[PDB]
């Protein structure tokens, strides 16, 4: 707190920076994130999320940051979880929109696109967009899926307005461990089932408790399956299988 | 170099013997005047970008 | 006083094939008994091999084919050079037309094109909204007069094995691109001296995974 | 744009609103003014004070006409008792003379105007008018009436006041000079008499402006052989009838 | 610009709370006492105005007491402005309410309605708030007689006796040791009085200087009279308390 | 802060500051070269990927099977004014039948940055863009500033690094002007001249973004193993 | 036209027919009178072709929405009473509306709602809707038991079509089956109305008035 | 007015949801536990003054459906805006989609509507936190949730929140197993009587309860009840 | 603060804000109009930044009808708006009485619209200065409009950096031409005093353009001087002051 910031009076206003601080802040919020590792390979794509735990007392099974657009299109929410609760209605919407109008399922990276310029039109009015948002969302996504076009994407989209297409990415509060370990265990040669364990060997090292499927929860989207939500029971096996070669070692 | 005031020019003199020296010579090339441009200005890089 | 719907003629005709389509329509425009053009295109290539022909009153049947093509762009642009098909395209042309019914387009709307097996595609509209796929389907002011000759040759209808009566259903044979052609002139032919309002000039579009390929025949001046 | 639709007005850390706190300490920087009020009528007098000497007077009006048996007077700003004199006859003539066809009593009228200091008390882009305002006026029913209505809003009634820089001074000076019954020919020599010891001006009846709400008079009426009505109860003292008054004291 | 100059004031403190309420609330205790105490058979409303002068004609003025409707009416206490404006509201809100059932507003339902307006003010638009406080008294047949006050935060709560407006503390004290469940309304009118005179911010306490004002069930037939006194009724019943 | 923080104000040099402000967008900004001959305009835009794991964000959108513009500066101003452009040039295309004049589309751009510059709670675009086409009266290039200049050249560069572009631009601009007719060449002075403005960054064939426009070629954007013809 | 639907044991059968006529001229003898609501709604098509297609795709648009929403797949009574909401509206801005939404979910069971052009909303077990009601459901009235079997079912939803057929003047065409059960519908097929006439004519020993 | 009274913090919040949770923690304890086919919602109520009418105030546990109750704390002026959306909520879900609200959808509307006076403009959040319990209809499973001010949404198994909520959550581990609730409905009642007499104590008469049971049966269980209650566990400790 | 914006006032008759806008047009380049017999002939001094433009395509002279020449100084983009705005004005007034515009009508429109500008909180006052004019059928007039909203008529006026060397060299010329001078003489002398203005501003080079609206040379419009009468001009010039 109370960190030299010279201007910061408009919620547009600048700057010496030659770019805008309030959108700066907003990628400040996702390092609060709880944690979510998504890795995507070109046989599936697996969003793993961490719920969270914060009491005993705490239902932490009905708690979740897996969240649905649509059947082919999976997302995940980090950082600011109330500014998602809009979002993900209006890319809902957006997905439906395009079956109404085309009756076909909409590309990843246009579904992506949409929620990026919703997410700048903070403002107190200006442009072609009448802002109707004050404050820039604080919370980014990683919206996974699946067309029959391009294949499998995976997208991180921003509170800034900006999509990366990653080939796998976990952004939360551990975000700069997970990082150093995607660099070099990731590549382009993986199956599902050593990706899908290698989600949980990363949740492991950002896991605040230990690993059980009382607080972590793994989803996927397949091409011929749709995206799925994985159940505990499911979930546990593989945590075990896990601890099985691990103490091989 | 554009835009480099007379004390950065003479910082990139300068700074090509410390190079000069680490390869261990005795003479100084035309390659290491080079890299102080880098190594030596007045800015250290572009920032980091996200978006610009 | 004023009442904004006249017609404007005209006669156009869809027929799907198995790795063919063709949508033909005549070059005639009229407004009552006066000749206004002999040469007006109404089959517009829009992009895609996707060929549209709105037919009936004139100014309408230019009006969604000046947003339809304006959706061709817009979908391209925000989807980065996507390919869009002819079960996608349908359904646009349908929010149009329905969009305005308290003030309707009064048009025969008709599409035609390949889809993704690599067969044909044709697809009707009719004034209001709502469309069903066909496999032939004329419109316009002749309408009635092309479509049972091209059922009776097409899909066969009531017709049967020679010399068993009624005991044995005809088979429906293949389609080739050669033929369809010969369909085509021969009731174009049949239209233009039984049917005050088709002349002039017919034009062929035939449209295939190859190419679009225009081919043009005379028809009778009156 | 415009964003002036916030609070110019805001209660003060000490209690109290600064802003109609300092409105009052100008309504004692301007003119003096008092009203007595008697029982067959109602007196109001005030100066009439310009920039230079060569300026008329008699284009210029500090005793206003609501209507007919309802006169105001003020002490304060010119400017802002010339707007609100026009806004309190529009909502006059708008709220009950077509809603009644007629004219509002003294009460009703007061009131109404008091909504209007009321809305530059609240919001805005509005400060307080800086006026203290006399309304004295008959009507039938409870007879003659005299009231102050002040920049905040509320209203009193009085038996006798004054308003303006000499207020102080002036209420102790009827106070002893107000009796139970007082006539309104003995009124007007006490009103002169107290705004003599608050005006030093020369004394003449072009420099002291004289209005009664004193008794009908049907020779204002505009109009004759209607008995049913009867004329203003107004009466506005031009400078001769002040010129006899001015030696009879 | 116009942003630069905003006040905002409808922010919270780091505490959670509103500035400007609390400062409504310390500006109400500069304007006069109103004491309403719920009497078995009516209610007592009793007000000591907050001006006085032997020039003021305060003999017309109800100008802490005003009737929303023949069955509710309200005693006021703080700038009186603000409190005008609310009060045709609440006319409006009652003829309304008339006008749609064709029956007579219960006491809980018009209490609501005030102050939610004031809640309204305070918590966004940039306003200040509107700086009022009110004690009803007010019959209906579904709960009674009901005694209430609300504050220019917007929130209500009921009682069998309050007091509002200054030395608000002192006059809880009293009201709990010289209080029973049920009185007449006689003895009601005494306490009322009474607290009046201990609390009074000037040494004597006097029937031009109070406005006073019940609601009896001394009208037959289960009707509810609604008196507001002239002060020369006032006069007679405090030579009878022995106050004056 | 002195008058610093403030679209609206002056300012008793007679500048803003906000205005140098939105200039930095430019110099932050990752290099963008444009050169024309008479035949063909060429955009050369450096991409720039945020890791290994990711892939490299476009910076040139096409706008029109004869027009595009790239951005250098921030990715959400540009996709403002990518729309905008779009929706001038379909309604030239509607009502008047008609290819968007390049000239009259700058000054339209202009009085968008503008109006954003002199009402309060606005902003000024932190967003240069470079505006190739081919019309009628040939071809052209169009340079955009935040300030809302607009200018036609025969081949410039905005960036970082922009000053290594431009000193390069005035050796080899009498070559360019005479080559016409082979499109191939003027590709190659475009790598060649975004080779000047690195900073040891390499050039991939998936870092360096071609775009073209003809007389009978339409707005096309290369990148795959297309540009490794010209790498 | 006519579009019928009766519950029974199963579930629902639904039976159409396929010739949507425009003046005395028949335009098109192979439209498709279901419109899929969903793979577990089932919408009929009758009065106005335009107005009754168009708004059962946008109420599908809705239900993907219910059903994201409460993670849970869209009750047969909040669909209806949507659709319901929706058309009075127009009610007398001139348009038209016939639709029976057919559906079995888990919780709910087989219900049928009868939505109407004026914001009518009628439950039953059957309706018919069309300009050949009066001939279906003299013969699905009469051939009707609550307790049936499905094979004896689905030959219900032809007989009464047929009949339609028969006498009324702008239905013919070709008629489908589906039939709904809770899982979803399973389509049927097409069967031509008039070759379906050769067989039953043959089988019942029926329609002794045609000659031959 | 369209002015932000929300300005974002490089902190990695916005101030004014912070300084919301505050006004929160002043606010008065409500405690929520669930049992196998009950609710149980006991709030603290300030009784300590004198002569106040109870009797036709309402309790600070509101009823929004005759199957979902509400109970809240923070700014007690605020709250009541809340109540009266969300009750109008609950009727448009029958008009337009028939039958009553589910627990969910509702604790979900109402996350949707303290979130969006936080991102809209020309307002602030408001500093109120519920306590949203209740029954699903047709069903017979407590769903027991919580909303906070910033506009985030929980269910639990049971939960505190209000003035010094820390010293009942701490209790509440330890008296009440996550595995298994108190099986009658009376235990459940005297478990949260027993909870509530930590933080509230000073005699039984600042202690209410509320117990709902399926099948759409809210009642408010009286001083008197509460009183037997409260002796029993005194003995017994 | 007091000396920050335009609606505030203080108390030296200062509002320091619309001053401030001077020195933005002071950045400008040269632009002079001279008030001849027949018309009124502009000329900008248009810098030449780098031998990487494309020359003669950037126009600082824009029409406004047919029939008023407008060109101004100070800041560029902000000038644009002006000149739009005034546009507008001239089409609304085009229709609405069906005739061009007068110019004492033109100059009442664009006056009051930067006069507005100094009455909101929300709003800067533009920063330009403009000159313009042309013909019409109540003769030739021309004004020069401050950005404060001031203007008057004028025989000759101009704005610029090199407003000093231009401003003197006027007083020549009417002291030359007391009388007046061609609208074709005056070409000559557009060029003159444009190339010595380039006597505050030699750090660069620079292209002339030139523009008339007179009577007797082009019917009453707005055109532009151009191919070998424009080169005529050039050499004059360039041979003085060589």
């Amino acid at each position: 707190f109370l960190t030299r910031s010279e201007y910061d009076r408009g919620v547009s206003t600048f700057s010496p920076e030659g770019r805008l601080f309030q959108v700066e802040y907003s990628l400040e919020a996702i390092k609060l994130g709880s944690t979510a590792i998504g890795i995507a390979t070109k046989e599936g794509v697996v969003l793993g999320v961490e719920k969270r735990a914060t009491s005993p007392l705490l239902e932490s099974d009905s708690i979740e940051k897996i969240v649905e657009i649509d059947r082919h299109i999976g997302c995940a929410m980090s950082g600011l979880t109330a500014d998602a609760r809009s979002m993900i209605e209006h890319a809902r919407t957006a997905a439906v929109t395009h079956n109404l109008y085309y009756d076909e399922d909409i590309n990843v990276e246009s579904l992506t696109q949409s929620v990026c310029d919703l997410a700048l039109r903070f403002g107190e009015g200006a442009s072609g967009e009448e802002r109707l948002m004050s404050r820039p969302f604080g919370v980014a996504l990683l919206i996974a899926g699946h067309d029959a076009d391009d294949g499998y994407q995976l997208f991180h989209a921003e509170p800034s307005g900006t999509f990366y297409r990653y080939n796998a990415k976990a952004i939360g509060s551990g975000s700069e461990g997970a990082q150093a370990e995607l660099l070099n265990e990731w590549h382009s040669s993986l199956t599902l089932k050593e990706a899908e364990l290698l989600v949980l060997k990363i949740l492991k090292q950002v896991m605040e408790e230990k690993l059980d499927e009382n607080n972590a929860q793994l989803s996927c989207i397949t091409k011929q399956d749709g995206f799925k939500i994985y159940d505990n029971e499911k979930t546990a096996e593989l945590i075990k299988e896990l601890k099985e070669k691990e103490a091989a070692e | 170099t554009d835009e480099f005031n007379g004390a950065q020019l003479k910082a990139v003199t300068v700074e090509a013997g410390m190079i000069a020296l680490r390869n261990g010579q005795s003479s100084v090339k035309h390659e290491d005047f080079v890299e102080g441009i880098s190594e030596v200005q007045a800015r250290k890089s572009k920032s980091v970008s996200f978006y610009a | 006083q004023f009442n904004p719907y006249g017609d404007n003629g005209g006669t156009i005709l869809g027929i799907a094939g198995e790795d063919f389509a063709v949508l033909a329509g005549d070059t005639r425009n009229i407004t009552d008994y006066s000749i206004n053009s002999r040469y007006e295109p109404k089959v517009f290539d829009c992009g895609d091999n996707i060929v549209m022909s709105a037919n009936g009153f004139a100014a309408d049947g230019d009006a969604l084919v000046k947003r339809f093509k304006n959706s061709v762009k817009w979908y391209h642009f925000d989807h980065n050079d996507k390919k869009l098909s002819i079960n996608s395209a349908a359904r646009n042309i349908q929010h149009l037309l329905y969009g305005k019914r308290f003030f309707p387009y009064y048009v025969h709307t008709i599409i035609a094109g390949l889809d993704e097996d690599g067969k044909g595609a044709v697809y009707s509209f009719d004034p209001v909204g709502s469309y069903e796929r066909e496999q032939c389907r004329a419109g316009g002011a002749a309408a009635s007069l092309i479509m049972p000759f091209l059922d009776n040759q097409v899909n066969f209808k009531n017709q049967y094995e020679p010399g068993t009566n009624g005991k044995v259903k005809k088979p429906l044979k293949y389609l080739s691109v050669e033929e369809v052609i010969k369909l085509v002139r021969d009731s174009f032919t049949s239209a233009t001296e039984r049917h005050i309002q088709v002349g002039d000039g017919l034009e062929i579009l035939i449209v295939t995974k190859d190419g679009v390929r225009k081919e043009f025949y005379e028809l009778k001046r009156d | 744009t415009d964003r002036y639709s916030f609070s110019l007005t805001t209660f003060s850390p000490s209690g109290k609103l600064g802003q109609i706190d300092y409105a009052l300490t100008a309504v004692k920087q301007g003119v003096t003014s008092l009203g007595i009020k008697a029982t067959n009528g109602v007196v109001i007098a005030t100066e009439k004070k310009s920039s230079s000497p060569l300026a008329m007077s008699e284009t210029l009006s500090k005793v206003s006409l609501l209507t007919p048996d309802i006169g105001a007077v003020y002490s304060g700003m010119g400017p802002d008792y010339r707007v609100l004199v026009d806004k309190s006859r529009k909502v006059a003539h708008t709220s009950y003379k077509r809603i009644y066809g007629e004219y509002p009593p003294t009460k009703l009228l007061v009131s109404e105007v008091a909504k209007i200091m009321q809305e530059a008390t609240q919001s805005g882009g509005v400060r307080p008018f800086g006026v203290s305002l006399l309304i004295a006026g008959h009507d039938e029913f409870n007879g003659f009436s005299l009231y102050q209505v002040d920049p905040s809003g509320s209203y009193f009634p009085w038996k006798a006041t004054a308003i303006g820089k000499g207020s102080v001074a002036a209420k102790t000076f009827l106070e002893k000079r107000w009796n139970d019954e007082l006539e309104l020919e003995d009124a007007i020599h006490i009103a002169l008499l107290t705004l003599k010891e608050s005006v030093e001006g020369e004394f003449n009846g072009d420099t002291i402006e004289l209005a009664i709400i004193g008794d009908e008079n049907p020779d204002l009426l505009g109009y004759t052989g209607i008995p049913t009505d009867k004329g203003p109860r107004f009466r506005k003292l031009t400078s001769q009838e002040i010129n006899d008054r001015l030696e009879a004291l | 610009g116009s942003r630069r100059y905003d006040s905002r004031t409808t922010i919270f403190s780091p505490e959670g709370r509103l500035y400007q309420v609390e400062y409504a609330l310390e500006s109400i205790s500069h304007a006069g006492t109103a004491i309403g105490i719920m009497a078995s058979d009516g209610i007592v409303l009793a007000a000591e105005r907050k001006v006085t002068s032997t020039l003021l004609e305060q003999d017309t003025s109800t100008e802490k007491l005003y009737k929303l409707n023949d069955k509710i009416a309200v005693a006021v206490a703080g700038l009186t402005a603000d409190a005008e404006i609310l009060i045709n509201t609440a006319r409006i809100h009652a003829q309304n309410y008339l006008k749609t059932y064709n029956e007579d507003i219960p006491v809980e339902i018009l209490v609501r309605r005030l102050s939610d307006i004031k809640q309204g003010y305070t918590q966004h638009g940039g306003l200040r708030p509107f700086g009022v406080s009110f004690i009803y008294a007010g019959y209906d047949d579904r709960y009674g007689y009901q005694l209430y006050t609300s504050n220019p935060s917007g929130n209500y709560t009921g009682w069998k006796a309050i007091s509002v407006g200054a030395n608000t503390s002192a006059a809880q004290t009293l009201l709990q040791m010289d209080y029973k469940d049920d009185m007449k309304v006689d003895d009601a009118i005494e306490l009322a009085l009474k607290t009046l005179s201990k609390t009074t911010d000037s040494s004597a306490l006097t029937y031009d200087r109070l406005e006073f004002a019940t609601i009896r069930k001394g009208a037959n037939d289960g009707e509810v009279y609604q008196k507001i006194f002239k002060p020369q009724e006032i006069k007679d019943i405090l030579v009878k308390t022995g106050i004056t | 802060n002195n008058y610093d923080g403030d679209t609206v104000t002056f300012s008793p040099t007679g500048r803003l500051f906000q205005v140098e402000y939105a200039l930095e967008a430019i110099k932050q900004g990752s290099v963008t070269v444009g050169l024309r001959s008479n035949t063909h305009a060429v955009l050369v835009a450096l991409k720039r990927n945020a890791d290994e794991l990711s892939s490299y964000q476009k910076k040139i959108i096409k706008c029109d099977e004869h027009m595009g513009l790239s951005l250098a500066g921030l990715a959400p101003d540009a996709r403002v004014l990518s729309n905008y452009l779009r929706q001038q040039c379909n309604y030239s295309s509607l009502v008047f039948n008609r290819k968007l004049a390049v000239e009259r589309a700058g000054h339209l751009l202009c009085d968008k940055a503008q109006k954003n510059t002199q009402s309060y709670g606005g902003r000024p675009y932190g967003v240069g863009l470079l505006i190739i086409g081919y019309d009628k009266s040939g071809a052209h290039l169009l340079e955009f500033q935040p300030s809302g200049n607009v200018t036609e050249l025969y081949g410039t560069a905005i960036g970082a690094r922009s000053q290594g572009a431009k000193t390069y631009l005035e050796r080899t601009l009498d070559t360019f002007i005479k080559i016409d007719g082979n499109p191939d060449e003027l590709i190659k002075a475009g790598v060649e001249a975004i080779s000047q403005s690195l900073r040891d960054e390499s050039l991939t064939v998936d870092n360096l973004s071609i775009a073209i426009v003809g007389k009978d070629t339409p707005f096309t954007i290369y990148d795959g193993e297309a540009v490794a013809k010209y790498i | 036209t006519t579009t019928l639907a009766f519950r029974f044991q199963g579930g629902i059968i639904v039976a159409v027919d396929s010739r949507a006529t425009a003046g005395n001229w028949v335009a098109s003898q192979t439209v498709k009178k279901v419109i899929e609501i969903n793979p577990f709604l089932l919408g009929t098509m009758a009065g106005g072709a335009a107005d009754c297609q168009f708004w059962e795709t946008w109420l599908g648009s809705q239900c993907r929405l219910h059903e994201l929403r409460e993670k849970e797949r869209i009750s047969v009574a909040a669909a209806s009473k949507i659709l319901s909401n929706l058309v009075y509206q127009y009610k007398g801005a001139g348009l038209s509306m016939g639709t029976m939404i057919c559906g079995y979910t888990r919780k709910e069971g087989p219900t049928i709602y009868y939505v109407d052009s004026d914001g009518t909303r009628l439950k039953g077990d059957i309706f018919c809707v069309g300009s050949g009601q009066t001939f279906a459901y003299g013969v699905l009235d009469s051939n009707y038991k609550w307790d049936l079997s499905v094979e004896d079912a689905l030959y219900l939803g032809k007989r009464s079509i047929l009949a339609a057929a028969h006498r009324d003047a702008y239905s013919g065409g070709s008629v489908n089956l589906y039939h709904v059960t809770e899982d979803g519908w399973i389509y049927h097929g097409n069967h031509d109305v008039g070759e379906l006439f050769w067989k039953v004519k043959e089988e019942e020993g029926s329609f002794n008035n045609v000659i031959g | 007015y369209d002015r932000a009274l929300s300005i974002f913090s490089p902190d990695g919040h916005i101030f004014q949801v912070e300084y919301a949770l505050e006004a929160v923690k002043r606010g008065t304890c409500a405690v929520g536990v669930k049992g196998k086919n009950c609710v149980v919602l006991g709030c603290e109520r300030r009784s300590t003054l004198k002569l106040q009418d109870t009797r036709i105030t309402p309790s600070k546990v509101s009823k929004i459906d005759s199957h979902v109750v509400l109970s809240f704390s923070g700014l007690n002026a605020d709250s009541r805006i809340l109540i009266e959306k969300a009750r109008v909520e609950a009727q448009s879900h029958r008009l337009t989609l028939e039958d009553p609200v589910t627990v969910e959808y509702l604790t979900r509307y109402v996350a949707g509507v303290q979130q969006r006076y936080t991102q809209s403009g020309g307002v602030r959040p408001f500093g109120v936190s519920t306590l949203i319990a209740g029954f699903d209809p047709r069903d017979d499973e407590p769903k027991l949730y919580q909303t906070e001010p910033s506009g985030i949404y929980s269910s639990w198994s049971a939960q505190t929140i209000g003035r010094n909520s820390k010293t009942v959550r701490e209790f509440l581990e330890k008296n009440y197993d996550r595995k298994e609730p108190p099986a009658t409905v009376e235990e459940c009642v005297k478990l949260t009587v027993r909870s509530l007499l930590e933080v509230v104590q000073t005699g039984a008469k600042n202690i209410e309860i509320t117990v709902v049971k399926p099948d759409s049966d809210i009642v408010a269980l009286s001083s008197e009840e509460i009183n037997q209650y409260v002796t029993q566990i005194e003995q017994e400790k | 603060g007091y000396d920050l914006s335009n609606s505030v006032f203080s108390p030296d008759g200062r509002n320091f804000q619309v001053e401030y806008a001077v020195k933005a047009v002071e950045n400008g380049t040269t632009s002079i109009g001279i008030k001849c017999n027949d018309g009124v002939v502009f000329a900008v001094e248009k810098l030449i930044t780098s031998k990487l433009l494309v020359p003669q395509k950037n126009v600082k002279i824009q029409v406004v009808d047919r029939h008023i020449g407008c060109v101004y100084s100070g800041l560029i983009p902000d000038g644009r708006h002006l000149v739009n705005r005034g546009r507008e004005e001239a089409a609304s007034f085009k229709k609405l009485y069906k005739t061009p515009i007068p110019i004492p009508a033109f100059a009442d429109r664009l006056g009051q619209y930067v006069q507005a500008h100094t009455l909101y909180n929300s709003v800067r006052p533009f920063g330009v200065s403009t000159i313009f004019g042309g013909v019409d059928k109540n003769g030739a007039h021309l004004y020069m409009l401050e950005p404060s909203g001031s203007y008057w008529g004028y025989k000759g006026a101009a704005t610029g950096k090199g407003r000093q060397s231009a401003k003197a060299e006027l007083e020549k010329l009417v002291d030359h031409h007391p009388e007046g001078l061609s609208a074709r003489e005056a070409v000559k002398q557009a060029a003159k005093i444009i190339y010595l203005a380039h006597e505050d501003n030699k750090e660069k080079d620079f292209e002339l353009e030139i523009s008339w609206c007179s009577l007797s040379e082009t019917n009453g419009l707005h055109k532009f001087v151009k191919g070998d009468l424009l080169q005529e001009a050039i050499d004059f010039a360039q041979k003085e002051i060589n």
